[PDB]
């Protein structure tokens, strides 16, 4: 058990510098992928063999295999650091919302649980004795009983929300309390294993955890004689903020173009059948001296032909077809050809291009609105900068001695380390008001001077 | 190498995709 | 008493409240010796940049301020676990 | 000055005198300064162009190697998908300047083997470089006048 302290202390080193460790993957991904650009396939072992050609230098030895595991190991420690630094809070976020729910809402008690994604799974923790294991409050079961236990079947409430024999043991823990010795590494299995399953379910639903884990599997899989190491570049190079906006643009309007591109597939279908019925004898790709390869023979073959050439032609279908100068139906094709030019290339492709480019027409604006609010509004009280520019630096000083939205966290922190006896005539005022979770104490429209306008500047 | 995709299989898959897209807002 | 104020300005915290009097007042208090210094950390200062982003793009009733307190409760927990990791 | 002195060599250096002074027009200065104004933006964007083609570069070099086949007379020693770097140079010398996708200087995909795979490769190329990425690059420069 002596190495346990060092093992925990060892993990402190890893969690000390996590982002720095993540950064090594970026630089290491370049070198492992940059040198991959010297491969040379050949039909001879050094079936075919994917021969690798090197340069005059002494590296790109089998040390690349050591470099391959080198890339995986630096990623492997990221798992522990993420598991030891980024997920004592993920539990807390879910812990707080449910506890705050139970204080005000009785959805699990009064009407019905919520069509319940990420909410149906939450029923497991109700019977777990170690629900408040992370949240600040460790007595939530007693508040909920006070408000809803009496109005309903008290035994039913005392049963659904846990309370193992606590109906008669509620008053039992009032005389005294002994202190049992710790039994670590001896009775560790005597824990809420059912709650452990609940914790894991939250982990596998985390957005961030999967992506980093999804990065691991290719690194392990990359050790096969393949080029899988290139995929490491894409999913991390997106970490740049300005690059994220570009890639997220297609995601933002995904619900719009999906119904629009479908209309493209049906319009060509109309033009597909009309030619297959009448204009069959003109396609004629005309391989040497024989014509067994007519695109307008099978119902599906003609369809595949148009969207492999026509929409990628850039100039209409009349660029890979035969000459319409024949006497028969001379004026019909130009009706078919020109109408094709307007109704797919000129219009439909422009629309598809329009929506994607218009995505920046909104994403860029959102990056500017987050700056105008700072110049005008203080986000604390419903006042702009117009009144604060009457005096020089008036909006500037408003961020230092007035509400700076930073001292408030300090102000709350001072409350914990202060006993209930020592609270002033107003410090205790907010503390009680804070507990019932109203938020009328914030200024919201006046900061020390509007009420003190006519009295004294 | 990979599986060889015939016309009917791809047609059925893509048509099921299109019908699922339509039926999710139909 | 100029020197008293300058040495205590990094230890004077201000606030404005509005309630139980239909008028706004000022309340002063000492902050801490370590919390003010630890609050300036790249670990948390990036989070508030995300925080200030979320509050402004979506805006409604007083729930905008409700989550602001929720962030404050969450923020100290991040700060709470932060002290347990650094040697 | 230095080009004017250097222009006395039997060369055409005197043409460069035109460019750096003809910019003195005010309305012309706005045009040339437009690319400078947003220089910090496209530099990170054009980089994404160089990596997307790289993904399409390796996938064809691994599977679609036997289709490029520029087919000089009676022999084929010039295969763009032979060296790791040669194939990369080929795509951004032709593909992005093709105007119509990579399926304009490649051989016929009408072969029975992998017939439906190329059209997946070809069409996806058409959307994700020519239709979108070039339009974005054009968008920022024109928006500079905005
Ligand atoms: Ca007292």
């Amino acid at each position: 058990g002596e190495l346990e302290v060092q093992r925990v202390k060892f993990l402190n080193y890893l969690s000390r510098n996590f982002y720095t460790l993540r950064f090594l993957a970026l630089f290491l991904a370049f070198a492992i992928n940059f040198i991959l650009l010297f491969y040379k396939v050949s039909d001879s072992p050094p079936n075919m063999v994917y021969y690798f050609l090197e340069e005059s230098t002494g590296y790109m030895e089998p040390a690349l295999w050591c470099l391959s595991l080198l890339h995986t190991l630096v990623a492997f420690l990221c798992i522990i650091g993420y598991n030891c630094l980024k997920v004592p809070l993920v539990i807390f976020k879910r812990e707080k919302e449910l506890a705050r729910k139970l204080e005000f809402d009785g959805l699990y008690i009064t009407e019905q649980p919520g069509d319940d994604v990420k909410g149906q799974w939450d029923r497991l923790v109700l019977n777990t004795p170690s629900f408040p294991s992370n949240y600040w409050d460790k007595f939530v079961k007693r508040k909920v009983l006070d408000k809803h236990g009496d109005i309903f079947g008290r035994e039913r409430i005392a049963e659904l929300l846990g309370m193992d024999l606590a109906s008669l043991e509620i008053t039992a823990h009032n005389e005294r309390k002994p202190d049992p010795p710790p039994g670590l590494l001896t009775w560790l299995m005597s824990i809420d294993v059912k709650y452990q399953i609940w914790k894991f379910g939250v982990i596998f639903t985390d957005n961030s955890f999967l992506y980093l884990g999804w990065y691991m599997v290719m690194s392990l899989l990359g050790h096969y004689n393949n080029f899988f190491f290139a995929a490491h570049l894409l999913d991390i190079a997106m970490g740049v903020k300005t690059l994220r906006t570009i890639l997220s643009s297609v995601t933002h309007n995904g619900k719009q173009l999906v119904m629009t591109v479908g209309l493209l597939a049906v319009v060509v279908y109309l033009y597909t059948v009309v030619a297959f019925n009448f204009f069959r004898k003109f396609y004629n790709k005309s391989e040497d001296e024989d014509e067994p390869d007519m695109k307008c023979d099978d119902m599906m073959t003609c369809y595949l032909f148009h969207m492999y050439v026509g929409v990628r032609a850039g100039g209409g279908i009349g660029d890979e077809i035969e000459d319409p100068a024949g006497d028969e139906y001379e004026l019909y094709r130009v009706v078919f050809d020109i109408t094709f030019f307007f109704f797919v290339i000129v219009i439909l492709l422009a629309i598809i291009q329009g929506l994607i480019i218009d995505a920046f027409g909104e994403l860029r604006d959102q990056q500017e609105q987050v700056k105008e609010d700072m110049e005008t509004k203080c986000f604390i009280c419903g006042i702009g900068s117009d009144y604060f520019d009457t005096t020089p630096h008036g909006f500037e000083t408003h961020t230092l001695e007035e509400h700076n939205l930073a001292n408030y966290m300090f102000f709350l922190m001072y409350l914990i380390n202060k006993d209930e006896t020592e609270h002033t005539g107003q410090e205790s005022y907010v503390w009680k008001m804070y507990q019932e979770r109203c938020w009328d104490f914030f200024p919201a429209g006046d900061c020390f001077r509007k009420q003190y306008e006519d009295q004294l500047s | 190498r990979l599986r060889r995709l015939t016309a009917r299989e791809a047609a059925t898959a893509l048509a099921a995709l299109l019908w699922a897209v339509v039926a999710r807002a139909g | 008493a100029e020197s008293i104020l300058e040495y205590f300005r990094p230890y004077l915290g201000r606030i404005e409240i509005m309630g139980a009097s239909r008028r706004i007042e000022r309340i002063y208090f000492e902050i801490s010796e370590t919390n003010r210094a630890q609050w300036e950390m790249p670990q948390v200062k990036e989070s508030k940049r995300q925080f200030i982003f979320d509050v402004v793009n979506e805006g409604g009733e007083a729930e905008k301020m409700e989550l602001f307190v929720s962030f404050c409760e969450d923020t100290i927990f991040e700060m709470q676990i932060a002290a347990q990791i650094s040697e």
